[PDB]
């Protein structure tokens, strides 16, 4: 569902 | 699928020089470009993030520019600590790196001292023969090392090893090892390495006769 | 200060499984994505895997897809890389790296890497080195200095430590990087430049230690009469 380059941290 | 290619692969410069390194992306990556520094035996270190933003602690002499497919890393005045390999990295579509650009110390041309060692009596008893040619303390790093057995050019039976550039005098050293079977080695007389280098006005041969050492 | 410590690397045969660990400190591990990156002479820098802060989303490079799995245990502050069906082309230094801090950006790289752990995949078996002298002579001198050394030949795996006169001699020593021969074995040479006048009155012994084979050899290097 996500872009692998998207924010991988808590948000 | 985004290929990063840098240029040049090797850059020779002096302390105080202004140097520039270019990185090219096979497709547009906007500003999603990172510059890394790495010295031998150490992990890569992030210097510039998002094309132009220096990380904390990076001296102001470093800077980066570019957007899209063409990127540049610049060191306004080269510092002794800056000689290393530099990698670019895109982080928009997975993560892929360039092949690196080594920034190397540029000193005056230094011709190598050439030395040759015959095989030991111990090794010859075992059944093989190793002849070693030693090129010591030269610059630049490019050198031609040609083994000749009775003037017959050898091919595919030698190996080379080059040190890192010396931190003090900025020279390289190189060792070439020719190996044959005992029975092949005993068939011939004159073993020699021919060395071609920028500091040698003409190739320099060191040789010896089998059995006369 | 961010600290990442890889571990678990080693020398293994192809077709085996190996699991690397990365222990983090100096930052909130459970709130950051983490990366695995490897580096080899043949392939350069290769991204391997990423795992989200909570261990959910995982993405892998094509070259490791189906063979490697990434995982994490936030209670232990550890990142893991399970490798299966290892091949020789998997040989590399494997680094662990923390994702860049949260901002308004929609794309994210990495900022801090660990020191690295080496994974060597090879079908070669452990073998001690043979140590042969490189005898000084008139063909290894120029202008008052003479070169001598030792040939550390046909051993596996890395590394070997080489000292001279039990470590008492440290100047003029050049220990060359080992070359991987096509046999699967390594070889290296260690040389030292000494005064020509000393060869008659000074003894030179190279000391080689190869821990994987519990091998240690002392080889006296004597001049040749030529």
């Amino acid at each position: 569902n996500v872009d692998p380059n998207a924010n991988p941290n808590v948000d | 699928d985004i290929q990063m290619t840098q240029s040049p692969s090797t850059l020779s410069a002096s302390v105080g020089d202004r140097v520039t390194i270019t990185c090219r992306a096979s497709q547009s990556i906007a500003s999603w470009l990172a510059w890394y520094q790495q010295k031998p035996g150490k992990a890569p270190k992030l210097l510039i993030y998002k094309a132009s933003s220096l990380e904390s602690g990076v001296p102001s002499r470093f800077s980066g520019s570019g957007s899209g497919t063409e990127f540049t890393l610049t060191i306004s005045s080269l510092h002794p600590d800056d000689f290393a390999t530099y990698f670019c990295q895109q982080f928009t579509s997975y993560w892929t790196f360039g092949q690196g650009t080594k920034v190397e110390i540029k000193r005056t041309v230094a011709a190598p001292s050439v030395f040759i060692f015959p095989p030991s009596d111990e090794q010859l008893k075992s059944g093989t023969a190793s002849v070693v040619c030693l090129l010591n303390n030269f610059y630049p790093r490019e050198a031609k090392v040609q083994w000749k057995v009775d003037n017959a050019l050898q091919s595919g039976n030698s190996q080379e090893s080059v040190t890192e550039q010396d931190s003090k005098d900025s020279t390289y050293s190189l060792s070439s090892t020719l190996t044959l079977s005992k029975a092949d080695y005993e068939k011939h007389k004159v073993y020699a390495c021919e060395v071609t280098h920028q500091g040698l006005s003409s190739p320099v041969t060191k040789s010896f006769n089998r059995g006369e050492c | 200060q961010v600290l990442l410590v890889e571990s678990g690397g080693g020398v293994v045969q192809p077709g085996t499984s190996l699991r690397l660990s990365c222990v983090a400190s100096g930052f909130s591990f459970s709130t950051y994505g983490m990366h695995w990156v490897r580096q080899s002479p043949g392939k350069g820098l290769e991204w391997v895997a990423i795992i989200w802060y909570d261990g959910g989303n995982k993405f892998y490079a094509d070259s490791v897809q189906g063979r490697f799995t990434v995982s994490r245990d936030n209670s232990k502050n550890t990142l893991y890389l399970q490798m299966n069906s290892l091949r020789a082309e998997d040989t590399a230094v494997y680094y662990c790296a923390k994702a860049y801090r949260t901002s308004l950006d929609k794309k994210y790289g990495m900022d801090v890497w660990g020191q690295g752990t080496t994974v060597t995949v090879s079908s070669a078996s452990t073998k001690g080195p043979s140590v042969f002298p490189l005898a000084p002579s008139s063909k290894s001198t120029s202008g008052g200095t003479a070169a001598l050394g030792c040939l550390v030949k046909d051993y596996f795996p890395e590394p070997v430590t080489v000292s001279w006169n039990s470590g008492a001699l440290t100047s003029g020593v050049h220990t060359f990087p080992a070359v991987l021969q096509s046999s699967g074995l390594y070889s290296l040479s260690s040389v030292v430049t000494v005064p020509s006048s000393s060869l008659g009155t000074q003894t030179y012994i190279c000391n080689v230690n190869h821990k994987p084979s519990n091998t240690k050899v002392d080889k006296k290097v004597e001049p040749k009469s030529c």
